[PDB]
RNA sequence: AGAUUCCCACUGUCCCUACCUACUAUCCAGCGAAACCACAGCCAAGGGAACGGGCUUGGCGGAAUCAGCGGGGAAAGAAGA
């Protein structure tokens, strides 16, 4: 009843237009790994068009002022919060089932995630154009926390790696217990190929 | 239009929070950077100035009129004595930040530190957390010891220690202690926990933190002086004599059409007591306490080479506001944030200091005994005394 | 005569009223909100040590200038003040009270005061000088003071 | 006790600001007013009777309050001399 999504290979504005209405409609997702997000366009284009947006700060007291956030996950919801009525009770009642996490939580890595076709840079670039990533691009201005976002995503690959070798050992017995027993189900395949599940 | 004639800013934007400080006590905000090259070590330390004095030493330094001739600097007295280690207390390293992980006591801790916990030590019953130390004599707890610790060898990576000072040995009115963090940086966790594991209620001096002439960094709270104005707080100048509704102002605010103010315009409020940080203050000398051996007590702290008096570093009739010093002490250059009877806080230096005068050795000639309280014309008592002659009063 | 808010039952409750009392109407509206639920044995320690400077009277409502104390912080709020003649002129209603409450004939200290009540009054007038030949009023502020005890133990 | 300029002595007018004192302000017990007010009060751009406190598109927002403060409210005064 939750969904979960990475964030490999999608833009920005194609996930979040799916996203902002699956959220209205009633639906909680969650978005893990928005660092891997990348941007159409060149990189030094999306670093003047974002320092254009770190100039504009209110003049008289800038504390009330834009406050720009800085991570890649304040600027996910940064830029679904655009996509939203964030005045009225039915954008800060969508607000609260979203929710977005840097790098990877250990709630949500024992799970199986979602992935969209509808916005990959494979599918909705021709491939001879420029893409940006967008985690070089915080890190760039101003973000302290790679250095251990990288090994903590190290550490899990090392755990995947082994938890794939363990379901490889069960699908090997597997497809031998089914080679030995096949005599005595050979009667419960022949009314299974007659209704379509094994070809 | 336009200003006509060219002027710098009044003041700086980078302290703008002129408040009152939250906190009594200064805080580190930044400890020095680790490497597993060297050998284990402490970086802060914490301490309580008393006063000033002069000091004249010779000059080293090729390229300069003042090569090989006596000057004079001004420095001030920092009273250290011995703290007291009573818990260690480990850090994680996440993403959003750097969250602590579990700390762990000592078994029999003073009551100067079972003050600092209470506000009303007359009126409570005293239950000085006495549940946790039935924690180090059973055999059902040091299992959960040795798991603690085991879990902060592999799961740590920066380890600070909790000690607190020793308020017995100073002429101060109060009687409650200041309990502080301090990183110990070093090798691995296992080397560093294993050091600090053997020191737990121990006595730990200045001179196994500091060595000598290190420029190291201050961090303390200003003096205090109420609700200034704008003149004696911005430094502004004065209006002219004909005014009418006062002198001591600002008179254009701000523009017309920006219909607010803007919040830079120099305004009236809090002056003093603000939290601040100096960095590279020098230390010329690193004394001894009043230690008793063979009956009597022994006080040559002050004894140079040259002069060779017997005479310490008390001045005649005590310091003003602070009393006589028994302990230890630095001897830094320069003066110091904060008052008199002001708790301090000592932190080696962040950067690599490498120059031709933060290398300089230091050989001390003269300390001055300058009872402040009047003009000094003397140094010690008996001088005076071969001095003016014999009394009515004997 | 006919009160404001009826009392659950007139054999336990004493009733007493006051008209055209000189003093002002806010200071004695917020020290008759402090009063509410109390014992009538701590309502006379009270607004004694309110006299002294002991305990304070809190201002919720009637707030305009009035600086802060300590002491209000039992009650949880900044801003109180020691009134005086506030504490005199109800005090000298619960002896009446209390009087009235004995010889009905029925048990004086376990009373729980259950109902005070202050309405405004006719100003009076007076008048005073100012610039240019004009004259302002000079206005006072009196009131009416009506409240109920109840026996409740 | 009239209007102009120059030199001598002197000086906190000024470089460049400091410190002390008296009555006030500040807090308390007492007494206790008026001028004013359509509704009310956070900002940038846009259009608009061409310089909005409200409408539009965005930025955002957490009770109740004390001492100060003079940017604004195209502030108050007077049916423009
Ligand atoms: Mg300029
Ligand atoms: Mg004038
Ligand atoms: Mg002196
Ligand atoms: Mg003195
Ligand atoms: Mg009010
Ligand atoms: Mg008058
Ligand atoms: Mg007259
Ligand atoms: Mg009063
Ligand atoms: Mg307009
Ligand atoms: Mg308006
Ligand atoms: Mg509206
Ligand atoms: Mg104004
Ligand atoms: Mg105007
Ligand atoms: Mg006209
Ligand atoms: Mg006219």
């Amino acid at each position: 009843q939750v969904l979960v999504l990475d964030g490999r290979g999608h833009l920005l504005g194609r996930l979040a237009a799916i996203v902002a209405k699956q959220v209205l409609l009633g639906r909680k997702v969650v978005v893990v790994r928005c660092e891997g997000i990348n941007i159409s366009g060149n990189f030094y284009r999306n670093k003047l068009k974002y320092l254009a947006f770190l100039r504009k700060r209110m003049n008289t007291n800038p504390s009330r002022g834009p406050y720009h956030f800085r991570a890649p996950s304040r600027i996910f919801w940064r830029t679904v919060r655009g996509m939203l009525p964030h005045k009225t009770k039915r954008g800060q009642a969508a607000l609260d089932r979203l929710k977005v996490f840097d790098g990877i939580p250990p709630p949500y890595d024992k799970k199986k995630r979602m992935v969209v076709p509808a916005a990959l840079k494979v599918v909705r670039l021709k491939p001879t154009r420029k893409f940006a990533y967008l985690g070089r691009l915080a890190h760039e201005v101003g973000w302290k926390y790679q250095a251990v976002t990288a090994t903590l995503e190290e550490k899990r690959k090392e755990k995947a790696k082994i938890h794939y070798r363990k379901k490889k050992q069960l699908m090997r017995l597997r497809k031998q217990a089914e080679k030995n027993v096949e005599k005595k189900i050979s009667k419960f395949t022949d009314v299974l190929k007659t209704h379509g599940l094994l070809v | 239009s336009h200003r006509k004639f060219s002027a710098p800013r009044h003041g700086s934007l980078g302290f703008l929070p002129r408040k009152r400080s939250s906190r009594h006590r200064g805080k580190v905000k930044s400890f020095p950077k680790d490497d597993p090259s060297k050998p284990v070590h402490l970086t802060a330390f914490l301490g309580y100035k008393a006063g000033m004095t002069h000091i004249v030493r010779e000059v080293d330094r090729p390229g300069s009129k003042v090569n090989k001739k006596e000057v004079v600097e001004a420095v001030t007295i920092v009273e250290t004595p011995p703290m007291v280690v009573v818990g260690i207390v480990g850090y994680v390293e996440t993403p959003r930040g750097l969250r602590t992980f579990k700390t762990v006591f000592a078994e029999h801790i003073s009551d100067e530190c079972k003050r600092r916990f209470y506000k009303n030590w007359h009126k409570s019953k005293k239950k000085a957390f006495t549940k946790y130390c039935k924690k180090w004599q059973d055999d059902a707890g040091k299992r959960q010891l040795d798991k603690d610790f085991s879990s902060m060898k592999k799961y740590c990576q920066v380890i600070r220690v909790l000690a607190h000072t020793q308020m017995r040995l100073l002429p101060l009115r109060q009687k409650k202690a200041h309990l502080m963090e301090i990183q110990v940086n070093g090798g691995t966790v296992a080397e560093k926990l294993d050091w600090a594991r053997e020191r737990l209620e121990q006595q730990v001096p200045v001179s196994q933190v500091f060595g000598q002439d290190e420029m190291i960094d201050v961090i303390g709270v200003t003096k205090g002086k109420g609700y200034k104005g704008v003149t004696s707080r911005w430094h502004t100048k004065k209006l002219p004599r004909k005014t009418h509704r006062g002198l001591r102002k600002v008179a254009c605010i701000g523009a017309w059409h920006p219909a607010r103010v803007a919040f830079s315009v120099a305004r009236a409020g809090q002056k003093g007591y603000h939290h601040r940080t100096e960095i590279n203050k020098k230390i010329y000398k690193i004394g001894q306490g009043y230690l008793i051996k063979d009956g009597k007590l022994i006080k040559n702290n002050a004894s140079t080479d040259y002069d060779l008096s017997d005479k310490s570093i008390n001045p005649l009739g005590g310091f003003v506001h602070y009393g006589e010093v028994t302990n230890d002490f630095v001897m830094l250059k320069g003066c110091v944030v904060g008052t008199k009877k002001r708790v301090l806080t000592l932190r080696k230096s962040l950067l690599v200091q490498t120059k031709r005068r933060a290398l300089e050795k230091i050989d001390l000639k003269f300390i001055d005994t300058t009872s402040k309280f009047g003009h000094g014309r003397f140094q010690t008592v008996e001088e005076k005394k071969a001095f003016m002659g014999p009394l009515k009063k004997d | 005569v006919r009160y404001s808010l009826d009392p659950e039952n007139p054999t336990k409750s004493c009733k007493s009223r006051g008209s055209n009392l000189r003093v002002h109407f806010k200071n004695t509206r917020e020290t008759a909100q402090a009063i509410k639920g109390m014992h009538i044995r701590k309502a006379t320690k009270y607004l004694k040590d309110v006299t002294l400077k002991k305990q304070c009277v809190p201002f919720r409502r009637y707030n305009g200038g009035v600086g802060r104390c300590a002491q209000a912080k039992q009650w949880g709020w900044t801003q109180g003040r020691w009134p005086k003649k506030s504490a005199e002129f109800l005090l000298h209603m619960l002896k009446n009270a209390e009087s009235n409450a004995e010889l009905k004939g029925l048990d004086v200290d376990s009373l729980v005061i259950e109902h005070i009540q202050v309405n405004k009054a006719p100003k009076m007038r007076r008048r005073t000088y100012r610039a240019h030949g004009r004259i302002n009023p000079y206005m006072s502020s009196p009131c009416h003071i009506e409240m109920i005890l109840t026996e409740k133990e």
